[PDB]
RNA sequence: CGAGCUGGAGAUACGCUUUGACUCGGGGAUGUCCGAAUGGGGAAACCCACCUCGUAAGAGGUAUCCGCAAGGAUGGGAACUCAGGGAACUGAAACAUCUCAGUACCUGAAGGAGAAGAAAGAGAAUUCGAUUCCGUUAGUAGCGGCGAGCGAACCCGGAUCAGCCCAAUCAAGCCGAAGUGGCUGGAAAGCUACACCUCAGAAGGUGAGAGUCCUGUAGGCGAACGAGAGGUCGUUGUUCGUGAAACGAUGACUGAAUCCGCGCGGACCACCGCGCAAGGCUAAAUACUCCCAGUGACCGAUAGCGCAUAGUACCGUGAGGGAAAGGUGAAAAGAACCCCGGGAGGGGAGUGAAAGAGAACCUGAAACCGUGGACUUACAAGCAGUCAUGGCACCUUAUGCGUGUUAUGGCGUGCCUAUUGAAGCAUGAGCCGGCGACUUAGACCUGACGUGCGAGCUUAAGUUGAAAAACGGAGGCGGAGC
RNA sequence: GUAGGGGAGCGUUCAGUCCGCGGAGAAGCCAUACCGGAAGGAGUGGUGGAGCCGACUGAAGUGCGGAUGCCGGCAUGAGU
């Protein structure tokens, strides 16, 4: 039920998840997505085959002490790396109705503390961003908290080259780790937010 | 500015049983894992076989999979459901998506009502029960 | 040993201007630009000095001691000044010689 | 990612290396070998507790009875003797009793025999 | 493009630069000898000829194969493609089938891609309708000393989507907003006080940490002219290892029709049904990665490529094998002059914030060698310590408890491995440092814990967005057993 | 209490986030009679000359005396 600030101020809409948010699930969110950032690259030629190395040496018996097959093996300085790492992806599927439970979960979160929405901002101008800052100020924003702004309106964002403060993002392609990520949410848009199915 | 870790992205723990630490073989200053000999840096010694009993047990059967009906029991229809329509389709939001195989009825459910089912299959007492209270019972031409 | 080219082998300015050695010793100092080394970023300009002692060997009656020289600097010193300080560049044109381009700061000579 | 083991060896090792001392030779600046005398060490160190437990009480009654004897008696009697009266209850101590203050160690004596015969 | 340039080289001399060098783009001209190498020989880079044009110097031709002729071919390519030829170790706890495999290797041909392709098809609906690739179907059908083990296709989803023809914007590059003072310092971009820019607070550099000093970046501009048939025998392929086993294929013998025609639909027949073989060319989605750019819960010098660059040194007759190696300082300001020495080396002086950075130059552990000091040691039998006490010394977490050292006493059979049993005259090991071993993957199976839904629960490929993730139900699992 | 099973934790790098720290001086090194039940942690001083602690969570080429182990350095035999 939160009220608007721009144009208008519904609000109460909306049925926010029970309890009240629940690390645990916003966990079991988070990580799932970094581990899809999580990108594949692992350097090591594992492979005693891999590396560079001829592959019989001196003799199984009588040349005195050693035992020993090429000198590229995991017990070689410079042989290969045994069970070393080799590139792959680490990214799997979570369930749909927790990445839904996910933000929703996360929105809430964001209401129940340090929520804020905005019906278009005609308070901009241009681009400027020199005015975003001004709106920001009567707007609350000091410049004292990071501040995630969801909303489409290429214009709008085009305002935000500041640092500690604000981070844009479009078309409500939101995502639980950014609002979590930053302090207040600006959720904007009431696109995404209000109305679905 | 006094001290304070706070608490969010950061406070947001895992969930206890949600995911337990793996095992790296040194428990203890005392570890040299598997038996104590026999067995080790290979794998072979695998779980079949065919000796052991495996064989030397009798059969030659024959397989066949010739049609597998799809089951829509009784109380699927009775019970609860107002002729919410069979037909040939419906009954799939109903709930029986099997598609690719036929679709039998069986006589499972038990409360009495009217009520017309159009399966590509039914049993005796499976039709012998349905209009027996109302309803038809419809198979394919 | 990448060198000098963190920039662009670019010397943003001449050889001759008169540049104020801001940062670093001999801070305002200023002097003529006389070595503008472009690819290294190096400067040689009236301001800082050195007195080097020359290794002269068996050069034709050694008598080597110690030679005052100047030695070179990078981008720590800020080319041209005319508001006495220090100055970006900025507004340029043309001249009767459109043939060129200037710059200038607040103001606008070079 | 790669992983060295970097610091965290030396460290392990510089902690044995510290703990030999006076420890002879190789014992007290080879890590290998001053580590290993350290379980041997082990050894000694947690039984010779449970131990001198025992060595003590030997120093104990070996005077207990040098001052015993001292008189007539003898440790075996004398403290069954102190026994014979519940009232005595020392001990601990009646060594030292015996060793510092023979004015007393005798009267503990005589008190003794005159709960004995 | 505008002050510099005179390659790495760290040097001197000579010089060259707005009648704009240099450098960057883009075309020309030169391009000895060898190499397919091709004038002929040849043990590569050499040795010898000839004809023609000619001032001689010097120019050019002189190879084989296809074609009148132009013109094409021979060679070389990391991997990818097809083709001809095609292992064994290994598994099956032995082994001959079978497996490993048609993989490895050899060879031929080719391109940037190939291969394949427009139906005598697949399928059981009288359906689809070239080929190829991803998903799935399914580890189902089936093959199998029916052992080990091997393993389809249709349907359905998605990438992409054509059939046509014969014979009778990226490179050069230019423009590009916004700060000062004071303080700490050897030096500030740090602190502090006020101020500015922000479709450019990506980034690197500057004597330490940079929006506003430089280079840049967002955004804008931006070129002459530069890119974009049947059969029989022998065999074989597809899941097809002879089996009832079709069809495809071909070495050997044979040898047909043609519409009231021909092939097939797993022996075979009829009936029913799908398609028309013996000519051809064909985008696209597919593969790989020498080269390039970007990125990285990748490395950062025993790591990372073998190479902080070297396939070099070095080893081999040869095929071939194959190293290690980083770090002065912010900047050379790299040490004038004096002392000892032939020198090497060092001590002063001087530079520098620092030489408690000096060029066998960041840190500088450990083994190992040595100098000085403290407490000890020349009747003693010792895994080398440990507990106890006394002596001596010292007391920055520490004079009241201790720290160090030591004398005497008690007690006391290294470690690991392998073992019924180890001090063991049983194994391993000179000492230190660094490297060094239960992992990764599969929409795989099975269980514990946890989360979301819940009698329902999920997506895969791909799609479109991505400093984000939604879309995508083909399909899969519960749901009836025997 | 050996093989084995079960439990709770220490530490190392890398990553996300929080609080920060640093040229009047980081990491690393070196010394120490403190702290914690252990793995281990801290304080102080010296060295050092630039990056770095602590906390929550995530991923690991994550922990060594043994392998006649590997590379390197230095010892013994011996001034023989
Ligand atoms: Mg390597
Ligand atoms: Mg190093
Ligand atoms: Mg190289
Ligand atoms: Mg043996
Ligand atoms: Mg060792």
């Amino acid at each position: 039920a939160q009220i608007n600030v721009i144009g208008q101020n519904g609000g109460r809409t909306i049925e926010l998840p029970l309890p009240e948010v629940n690390s645990g699930v916003l966990h079991e969110v988070v990580t799932w997505q970094l581990a899809s950032r999580r990108r594949g690259t692992a350097s090591t030629r594992t492979r005693a085959q891999v590396s560079k190395t001829g592959r019989k040496m001196y003799g199984q018996k009588g040349t005195g002490n050693a035992r020993h097959g090429d000198r590229s093996v995991p017990t070689f300085v410079g042989g290969g790396v045994a069970f070393g790492p080799k590139p792959r992806s680490y990214d799997y599927t979570l369930p749909r109705q927790v990445r839904q439970l996910g933000l929703a979960m996360a929105i809430a979160s964001r209401q129940e503390g340090g929520k804020l929405v905005a019906v278009d901002g005609f308070d901009i101008a241009d681009a400027k961003t020199k005015n975003f800052i001004s709106w920001a100020k009567q707007n609350g924003l000091d410049g004292t908290e990071k501040v995630l702004l969801v909303t489409d309106d290429e214009n709008t964002r085009r305002a935000a080259r500041n640092v500690s403060w604000v981070s844009v993002l479009p078309v409500a392609g939101v995502n639980v780790y950014d609002i979590l990520r930053h302090d207040r949410l600006v959720i904007d848009a009431a696109a995404l937010e209000i109305v679905e199915e | 500015h006094d001290l304070k870790p706070t608490p969010g992205s950061r406070k947001d723990r895992k969930r206890v049983g949600r995911g337990p630490g793996g095992t790296d073989k040194t428990a203890g200053r005392g570890h040299k894992g598997q038996k104590s000999r026999s067995g080790a840096g290979k794998g072979a010694f695998f779980e079949g076989g065919r000796s052991r009993l495996i064989a030397r047990l009798p059969k030659r059967g024959f397989n066949n999979v010739g049609t597998t009906y799809e089951v829509v029991k009784l109380s699927q229809l009775q019970d609860l459901e107002d002729t919410t329509f069979d037909r040939d389709t419906l009954e799939a939001y109903r709930l029986v998506r099997r598609k690719n195989r036929p679709v039998k009825l069986l006589a499972s459910g038990e409360i009495s009502r009217a009520v017309t089912v159009h399966v590509d299959a039914a049993s005796a007492a499976a039709i012998k029960a349905v209009e027996a209270a109302g309803g038809r019972v419809v198979l394919p031409e | 040993p990448s060198a000098g080219s963190h920039h662009n082998d670019k010397l943003h300015f001449k050889k001759g201007d008169t540049v104020i050695v801001l940062s670093g010793k001999h801070k305002g100092q200023t002097g003529k630009v006389l070595l503008a080394l472009p690819r290294d970023q190096k400067v040689v300009v009236e301001g800082v000095n050195v007195i080097t002692k020359n290794v002269k060997p068996s050069m034709t009656n050694p008598q080597g001691g110690q030679e005052q020289r100047e030695l070179a600097l990078h981008a720590s010193k800020v080319a041209l000044v005319d508001p006495e300080t220090g100055k970006a560049t900025r507004v340029r044109k043309q001249i009767v010689d459109g043939k060129k381009v200037r710059v200038a700061v607040a103001s606008g000579k070079t | 990612p790669r992983a060295k083991t970097g610091i965290v060896r030396r460290r392990r090792h510089k902690k044995v290396l510290k703990r030999a001392k006076g420890f002879w030779g190789s014992r007290s600046k080879q890590y290998r070998n001053a580590f290993q005398t350290l379980l041997n060490a082990a050894t000694y160190e947690y039984r010779d507790r449970r131990n001198k437990k025992r060595d003590f009480r030997r120093l104990w009654i070996q005077r207990i009875n040098a001052g015993a004897r001292l008189h007539g008696m003898n440790y075996s009697t004398f403290i069954n003797g102190l026994k014979r009266a519940n009232i005595d209850l020392n001990r601990k101590v009646l060594a030292d009793i015996a060793a510092r203050e023979p004015e007393a160690f005798k009267a503990l004596v005589d008190a003794s025999r005159n709960a004995r015969q």
